[PDB]
RNA sequence: UCAGUCAGUCAGUC
RNA sequence: GACUGACUGACUGA
């Protein structure tokens, strides 16, 4: 009822990662792909989506390596790591095949599935739902930041084809 | 002692410790040291009591030579035999010939052996009992490990007792060969070359071999070059400018070198200004006024020249760099102001692009990328780069240093003990000191050759090359640093043939373990019939194959420095000249940009060109000289060579 | 067959 | 720590 269909933007899509015409499907490339110098750009192999939350509900799904979904709103910097600074809270499936959280720039670690983020600054509540065949209950906590936060992601870019794409369950 | 030998192990051993000359295969990253210790150890306890038994072991690179020294000095602690090393870095060593009949097992490095072998002080090869060699793929062409072959050789040959011999490696190499049927050709000459018998590798346990050794993957980047560079315009542009000059004054410039079609920012260009300066050196008139002519060439084909290894620089490194380049060579080094002008107009331009950073080198970048990446992905990891030259070396140690992008990295340094142009290595307890603190705050170590052929740095999850490339044996020697398990290798490169050359030497490695795995089968005789053929043929070939008053003027001036009969080499190395005439041919710098002793310089405020330095000679300082510097005229004749070294050069050598 | 860069190794004088 | 000499191998090019 409260899910919405981000999708990503061309604005802050990193040089080696690439995206389809649907604009709900993100990849890695196979070869770099030219844009536009600025500082705008990550500069690392990650991404964030354009609508701008100010009830937001999303699904992605993590089937086909190592992937990070989270949130995180527009004073973050390019080159620093999404979730390794303040402003951003991710969740990440490190490469030692445990998942972990980062929050507030602190560690919290914790068998992987699709997940969803649950957010409402309405009452400053952040939530991750691990869903396969069963509504699991993943790593839960509250964040406030004063700008409207915006969705993102981080795909490993060394290893070609692993692409993660959106998912907009219907009720 | 706590070590359990692996299966395997025991496998590689038996045909060495059955005392047949050997060669043993493996993988890298196998148990060679160790397979080695077990063969010495069991070779210690069989002489009966009485009589005791020498083992030498040579590695041809100083961190290599610590690294196997140290492991076998612990090894044989505890059973009391005694070690030792004879190396370049001893000081005032005690007399060869009796460190080695003192201990029992030494480490040398070869040229250390060789050098005893042709003085005298050892007599006879037959005093060591078992010679191992830490790379049996160098034993070829006239590698001092060779020339040591080549004298054991010759006493077996013609008409004592002789010493069994062992290499190991991880790679014999296909040389020049097109086809199977020529890797057999070299692998057979190979195995002639050090007396060997048998070629020893893993067949039985090799289900065991692959579990414990990982064989790390392989990946290729290549890096687009930039759309437009502003620096390469402008230098360009001020090549051409020099160029036109240089046209002028000479009637002909392009006739005095056969190469063509040269582009600006190749190595062929570079060989093109040079054989111009050696060409226009050599003009000479019928007497003054082509000094002007000679010095004005010099000049211009100097700065182009220079201009030059900017441009290469720069492609290799930061833009900084190259600009630092130039402005270094500018600062230290008429028409020279002309030219200094004609820098200076440009300057500012220069050092604006420099600092703009969208113009930032496209493979630095790539490396950015990939370091952060792979580091993100585990933070715990150990990363070896290895990078062509020494200077590079210092550059990218900078880069690494203050770029606020890579903070996790802490780099380390690693290269080779001589000291050449105008930077100078590490000292042997400094690599010690690297190589322990890795064993520490360290992350990454930037490298260049000398750390191939097993530097044995535990726990490498990322080797990267800067654009390195050789033949397979370098392949698979650089490729195997990673001895941790889930490391990968990722060759980075611009041009696209280096990406075709890696390719074609995974084929030659195929191709190479195909045609080892054919020798197996011959019967046990037949390939000491061949040996053998092989070794007299090739004796024979070799053995049979061997059996005044020149004026010296500047190389950049042309005055008249000195007389061959008026120069004596001292102590056979250095060399001096005697005079009060010399003592007013040049003018010494009252402050030597050294200073750390004074320089010498041409005598004429025009030129002011190397001749060489000053050193002192018991009790009497005497002036040394370059043979690069000058220009021998014959005394009647008014012909003109020139000399890069003293050794080609022949003259009436009297001491002093 | 001649050239030019590079990287390793040894010797001698301070 | 910096000075001068020799030795070897690899990669280019003509
Ligand atoms: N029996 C053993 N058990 C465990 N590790 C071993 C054993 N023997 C050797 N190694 C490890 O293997 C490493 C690499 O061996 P090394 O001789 O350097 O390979 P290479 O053939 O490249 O020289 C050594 O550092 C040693 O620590
Ligand atoms: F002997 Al190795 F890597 F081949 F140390
Ligand atoms: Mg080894
Ligand atoms: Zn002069």
């Amino acid at each position: 009822q409260w899910a919405i269909h981000p999708t990503f933007n061309l604005k802050s899509l990193s040089c080696s990662l690439e995206v389809s015409k649907d604009s709900r499907t993100v990849t890695v490339s196979h070869r770099p792909q030219p844009y536009r110098w600025s500082c705008e750009r990550f500069s690392t192999s990650q991404v964030l989506c354009s609508q701008a939350l100010s009830k937001h509900y999303w699904e992605v799904d993590t089937r086909n390596s190592h992937w990070a979904v989270g949130v995180a709103s527009w004073e973050m910097s390019r080159d620093q790591v999404l979730g390794r600074t303040m402003d951003s809270c991710c969740v990440e499936w490190k490469g030692t095949s445990q998942l972990s959280a980062w929050h507030m720039v602190k560690e919290t670690v914790l068998r992987p599935g699709v997940v969803g983020i649950w957010l409402n600054l309405e009452e400053g509540k952040l939530a991750f739902y691990s869903v396969d065949n069963q509504e699991k209950l993943l790593y839960e906590c509250t964040i406030s930041a004063s700008s409207p936060l915006y969705p993102a992601f981080w795909l490993y870019g060394l290893h070609p084809g692993n692409y993660l794409i959106i998912k907009q369950v219907k009720v | 002692s706590p070590f359990k030998p692996r299966n395997y192990q025991l496998e590689l051993a038996l045909p060495a410790m059955k005392g047949k000359n050997t060669i043993i295969c493996a993988p890298t990253g196998c148990g060679k040291t160790f397979v080695s210790l077990l063969i010495c150890e069991h070779h210690l306890k069989k002489f009966p009591q009485g009589q005791k038994g020498k083992v030498v072991f040579f590695a041809n690179q100083i961190p290599v030579y610590e690294q196997q020294k140290s492991v076998f000095s612990k090894y044989f602690e505890r059973h009391g035999y005694r070690v030792t090393g004879i190396s370049g870095a001893t000081a005032e060593n005690v007399p060869v010939e009796q460190i080695v009949e003192n201990n029992d097992i030494i480490i040398l490095t070869p040229q250390i052996l060789v050098n005893n072998l042709k003085k005298g002080t050892i007599p006879s090869l037959s005093i060591f009992t078992l010679m191992i060699f830490d790379e049996c793929h160098n034993t070829s062409k006239q590698h001092p490990y060779n020339m040591i072959m080549f004298n054991y050789l010759d006493q077996k040959l013609g008409g004592g007792p002789l010493p069994q011999v062992i290499g190991l490696t991880a790679s014999v190499g296909v040389g020049d060969a097109k086809n199977t049927d020529e890797a057999l050709d070299y692998i057979c000459k190979l195995c002639a070359s050090l007396d060997a018998s048998v070629i020893a590798t893993v067949k039985h346990n090799l289900e065991e071999l692959e579990q414990v050794v990982y064989k790390p993957q392989k990946f290729f980047r290549k890096v687009e070059s930039r759309i437009s560079d502003k620096f390469k315009y402008i230098i360009a542009q001020l090549m051409r400018d020099t160029e036109s000059l240089a046209k002028r004054i000479c009637k002909d410039l392009e006739n005095l070198s056969q190469i063509q079609n040269r582009e600006f920012g190749t190595q062929k260009y570079e060989q093109w200004i040079v054989t111009v300066q050696k060409a226009c050196m050599v003009f000479q008139m019928p007497k003054d006024e082509e000094s002007r002519i000679c010095k004005a060439l010099f000049l211009y084909t100097s700065h182009l020249r220079k201009y030059n290894d900017a441009l290469i620089i720069s492609e290799h490194a930061r833009m900084k760099d190259a600009l630092d380049y130039l402005k270094d060579f500018f600062s230290n080094v008429e028409i020279e102001q002309d030219l200094t002008q004609r820098f200076e107009e440009k300057l500012q331009e220069l050092e604006s692009v420099s600092r703009d950073p969208s113009n930032e080198n496209p493979k630095l970048e790539d490396l950015c990328f990939i370091l952060q990446e792979e580091y993100h992905l585990n933070p715990e990891t150990i990363t070896i780069l290895f990078v062509k030259t020494r200077a590079l070396v210092d550059a990218l140690k900078n880069w690494i240093e203050g770029n606020p992008k890579l903070s996790f990295l802490k780099p380390g340094i690693l290269t080779g003990r001589g000291k050449t142009n105008q930077n100078t290595g590490m000292t042997l307890p400094a690599q010690k000191c690297i190589l322990d603190a890795f064993k520490g705050d360290h992350n990454i170590l930037i490298a260049t050759s000398v750390a191939d052929e097993g530097i044995d740095i535990a726990q490498c999850n990322l080797v990267i090359l800067y654009e390195y490339v050789g033949n397979v044996i370098k392949m698979i020697q650089t490729r195997g640093r990673g001895r941790a398990r889930g490391s990968k290798c990722f060759l980075l490169t611009s041009n696209a043939g280096v990406i075709e050359k890696e390719q074609i030497n995974m084929y030659k490695e195929k191709m190479m373990n195909d045609s080892i795995l054919r020798l197996q089968t011959w019967d046990e005789a037949v390939f000491r019939e061949k040996i053998l053929h092989i070794q007299t043929h090739e004796k024979f070939i070799r053995d049979s194959q061997e059996k005044e008053n020149k004026k010296l003027l500047c190389r950049k001036c042309k005055a008249l420095a000195c007389y061959t009969a008026d120069v004596r080499v001292i102590e056979e190395c250095h060399y001096t000249v005697l005079g009060d005439a010399f003592k007013e041919c040049f003018v010494s710098r009252p402050h030597p940009k050294p200073k750390k002793r004074a320089k010498i310089f041409c005598a004429r405020q025009n030129c002011s060109h190397d001749w060489g330095i000053h050193v002192k000679y018991k009790t009497f300082e005497i002036p040394v000289i370059k043979i690069e510097s000058f220009v021998v005229e014959d005394i009647a004749t008014g012909v003109q060579t020139l000399y890069s070294k003293w050794k080609d050069f022949h003259f009436e050598k009297i001491p002093f």
